[PDB]
């Protein structure tokens, strides 16, 4: 038995993550995204340099036999794309992607992986919401792509509109933990009450009630609130974002302005994206820093299995009997012929013995009257 | 079925009423009955009667869309994977350190015996104290009395419990009372169901 | 900045490594290998079964917290496909390959790397040598299509032949005055049919004559020496393959059953390709494996074509316009070329190799 | 006290054990059943009686807080049974494990095992190479089918009747269970003149 949150991807699963893995890199290269591929280990002085706490406790340690240093597992490709972009990126707009195994100590949700496929594209070096927008573009190229029947659904959330109600009405740590659990808990009466006895309350009671709806939003907040051009723009950035989604991809968008997961990692935007009615979501990304402007986005390739399909193979055996029968020039002829069918993809057995089958069978290829031909089972 | 599964476990005996106030009055009387499920006044709501125990687990994988948990089952089970939408203000006890009467600290590190092993380590860590925790399932008074641990974490309302067994409460841990747990996805997709059910039981605790 | 034996595959270099990493995998798939993607982790109870001393020193261990148990981070995936095998392949003929990363605790060789990027193929339940000849010809077609300067040459060993002098007739000291070709240090130490085994080590390259110069008690081992000759002409014959032989090359002792193919790519110290026989009912199995990391320095693609779309003009187009120029670039993407919309007048692909600039109601490619 | 503490389950066990325990010289004083005392007395007054939870006997006999207890193979399997000794088959409480499902529906995908006997489910499905996640319930079981949350569970049936009483039906036969008699390994070492004519009426008795 294998550990919790660890499985074999075999046969036409494994196959199929193959194409996956391979065509998004490929759709990730063609839209300037240069693909990187950094290691399995570091150091943890590199590989946890401004972690979080989630992170470093994520990240399985091991010890370098040549140093005596500790190293880790990366739980989390990002990380090194920042420091390949601090060696290699210069100061203007620069564009990674990448896909790799990463490792989790603990799964994320109920009986979920802690060995995830991760793919994913970062932009470095632009502060216009216009990365986010490419982003988003380049994501949604690759979902179309995959011809699923599966629909994902996007949560919009913008970290900066919270922090800034939290500085403009200086929230005690205390407080602003009440909030965040509260928030991530939909406790719309327990923050109702907590909020008669806040600061600019009202304000934090009203991201939770009428978020969804950002069109007027600006509109509901405090004049205080209205007044600081952080939101105001934060606010514009959803409404930018939303728009296009829905008029260029036609994306169901909701807005959660409440969304403050990764409150330390998240600088600005945020992007989630979910399969169907899954809890995890399948896509994250958003606005983090790298002083160098950087978004960028992350999917476990494997989650995409489930929701994908390919073409039945074509699997072919060669008549062991027939084959033997043939001189050199009839055999020269006949691996010609299999050599065309393996440029077509087809997957061909030379058998070693008359009992040697292939699994899945679907043809042989047979001699009938001067001519190989392939023939269903 | 389309509709709401409730998980319910005294959390039956104080959320009848809450419950009759949100036009759910289950149909027979669990305590003395031998059906799993329960039907209800409102044919979009059946009840679940569970040990409190398992109420989380049946919400966080969605054999039940919300459950009444105590938060000494919740603070255990870890509450990660479900919202808490509401303190029901009922089943008001609180989590405690309890040994024998009068009994001093022992000359060797401390041996806590209790169902509530999660919270016993994390409290004595927040006390920066290095615990052995024993796991118990069934009754722990016994378990100071024959020297199986030093002390038990267990809920206390009054006290008559602890010291009609010899015990006395030492430290307080944290306070307790049911609150209403949902699943992640039914909140999503069966809010339009869940909605007057829980405004009627934030004006039910007002 | 990283520790020794780990390296980044970067730009170029990554896109190369992703491209051989699939060509190199569905070759295999169309040879009839069934694909297989094991995890990085696995118990040690799984991941070590039967498992060498330098297999166990190479594996990192890892604490389950779940369950308490050791895990390892797989530095080998060949025993994982045995344990697939062993729950899904039944009793015949049974063909699975795999590419995965593998970490070591320690390096290889001299500045080896620890984080081999692992390719393979495995046959299992055939004894006929028909079986090796099929894994020698698929990996030379694999070579062969990578179109490289660089010339492999193989190494043929069978511990089969010593396995079996040692069966007829101090195994620790022999096998370490072999594994350093110590030839003086191992003639003194042959003094029970110890002039067979300095034979093994002063002869073993002449394989033709091989079997005439062993004890006649000695002369299994007729059949070990027979596979030797039949797959050293085989590569000559069919690849035009300069084929050595050492039978004292008793590296994997633990693992190895039979012939063992050793490919070196040009005068470089570690093989690029170890292969051979080994156990998996008696279940017969051969396969091989390498380290794709490898292949970088020894392949060329053709250079890409980077495009950049001209920031000013693609600003000027009317919504129409733009729907057309993302059909148009749609096109240029499926083709294959590496295109950027510009989020700014100063982004600059690295490499530009081409502007997609509008001239005329006509957007046109024209190189830097 | 200097002499030995047995640790027994209400119920079944008390109730097949009495006779064992007469013939052996240790007929209870009180009535159990009908009691709140957690420690009995006994005929012999170098033999006492801890009633438990059949959960926790392991962990008072391996923790020394009894000297030996009377627990289900089902129990010692899934707690361990690694520091104590397992001295003879009582031959009481003869039950069998088993993997029970939804009357005649069938295995659909990764099974999700629901049951109090995880430790014994992952051994199991271990042995059968079957992929499984397994969720830990406290409570009965039966309801954990019939609304999802596991497709089966590992449950003790003697007849059936309860399986089929709740809409279920006896899978997979996992091994035969019955009761144990288990001693504290430093107990048997230093209180062994006690034990041996108690173990030799016993083994006299089955
Ligand atoms: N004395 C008490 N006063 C108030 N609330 C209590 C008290 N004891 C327990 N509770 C609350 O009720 C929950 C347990 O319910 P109850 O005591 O009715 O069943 P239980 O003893 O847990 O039963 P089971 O043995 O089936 O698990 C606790 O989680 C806590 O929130
Ligand atoms: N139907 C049965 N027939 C025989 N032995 C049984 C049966 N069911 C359980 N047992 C045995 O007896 C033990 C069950 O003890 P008991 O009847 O006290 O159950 P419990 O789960 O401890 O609590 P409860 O008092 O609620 O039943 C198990 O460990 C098992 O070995
Ligand atoms: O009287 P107090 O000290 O305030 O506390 C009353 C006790 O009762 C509760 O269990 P419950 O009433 O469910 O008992 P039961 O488990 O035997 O049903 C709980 O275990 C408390 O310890
Ligand atoms: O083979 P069967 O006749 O179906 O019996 C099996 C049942 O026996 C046990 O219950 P127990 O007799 O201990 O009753 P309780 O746990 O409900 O008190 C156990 O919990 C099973 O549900």
């Amino acid at each position: 038995m294998l550990p919790d949150g660890v499985a074999d991807v075999l046969f036409e699963d494994a196959h199929k993550q193959e194409v996956l893995r391979h065509q998004l890199t490929q759709q990730l290269i063609t839209h300037g995204y240069q693909l990187v591929s950094p290691p399995m280990i570091e150091f943890t002085e590199s590989l946890l340099s401004g972690a979080s706490e989630d992170l470093k406790r994520q990240t399985f340690k091991i010890i370098d036999q040549l140093t005596g240093r500790l190293m880790g597992i990366r739980a989390d490709i990002t990380p090194q794309i920042l420091r390949i972009d601090a060696h290699h990126g210069g100061d203007g707009i620069a564009r990674y992607c990448y896909a790799g195994d990463v490792i989790h100590t603990l799964p994320s949700g109920l009986f979920g992986s802690r060995t995830p496929l991760q793919l994913g594209a970062e932009i470095f070096g632009c502060e216009s919401i216009a990365a986010d927008i490419e982003l988003i573009d380049v994501l949604f190229s690759m979902i179309n792509s995959l011809d699923m029947s599966a629909v994902l659904h996007v949560d919009l959330g913008h970290v900066t509109i919270f922090k800034r109600l939290a500085e403009l009405a200086a929230l005690s740590a205390s407080d602003t933990e009440q909030l965040m659990q509260l928030y991530a808990n939909k406790n719309l009466p327990e923050l109702k009450q907590v909020c008669q006895v806040l600061p600019m309350g009202s304000d934090f009671y009203t991201l939770a009630r009428f978020g969804h709806d950002i069109a007027n939003l600006l509109g509901r907040l405090s004049e205080n609130a209205q007044q600081d051009t952080k939101i105001v723009t934060a606010i514009d950035e959803l409404q930018r974002l939303k728009a296009h989604l829905q008029v260029q991809w036609q994306c169901a968008v909701s807005i959660d302005v409440t969304e403050l997961s990764g409150y330390h990692y998240h600088t600005g935007i945020v992007f989630n994206g979910y399969i169907n009615s899954e809890t995890q979501p399948l896509v994250r990304g958003g606005r983090f820093d790298g002083p160098r402007q950087a978004t960028g986005f992350s999917m476990d390739v494997s989650r995409l299995l489930a929701h994908t399909q390919l073409d039945a193979p074509f699997i072919v055996l060669i008549d062991y009997d027939a084959f033997n029968n043939l001189d050199s020039a009839q055999r020269q002829l006949l691996l010609q012929q299999v050599a065309s069918l393996r440029q077509q993809g087809y997957r061909v057995t030379m058998p070693l013995t008359a009992e040697d089958m292939p699994v899945g069978l679907t043809h042989r290829l047979s001699l009938a009257d001067n001519q190989w031909r392939l023939h269903a089972v | 079925f389309l509709g709401l599964t409730l998980a319910l476990s005294r959390i039956l005996e104080e959320t009848m009423p809450l419950l009759r106030a949100a036009g759910v009055e289950l149909l027979e009387d669990p305590e003395a009955s031998a059906k799993l499920i329960f039907p209800t006044s409102n044919p979009n709501v059946r009840v679940l009667i569970l040990r409190a125990s398992d109420v989380p687990t049946y919400v966080e994988h969605g054999a039940a869309d919300f459950g009444v948990a105590g938060k000494d089952v919740l603070l255990e089970h870890g509450a990660n994977h479900v919202y808490e939408l509401l303190d029901l203000k009922i089943a008001q006890c609180k989590l405690m350190t309890a040994g024998v009467k009068d009994a001093p600290l022992p000359n060797r590190r401390l041996r806590i015996a209790t169902k509530y092993v999660n919270v016993a380590r994390a409290y004595f860590a927040s006390q920066g104290q290095q615990v052995d925790v024993i796991k118990l399932y069934g009754s722990m008074e016994l378990a100071p009395l024959v020297g199986l641990g030093d002390l038990i974490v267990d809920v206390v309302d009054t006290g008559n419990t602890l010291r009609a067994n010899g015990l006395e409460a030492r430290d307080h841990i944290c306070d307790v009372s049911s609150r209403l747990i949902v699943n992640q996805v039914s909140y999503k997709r069966k809010f339009a169901l869940l909605e007057p059910i829980l405004d009627s039981f934030k004006n039910s605790i007002n």
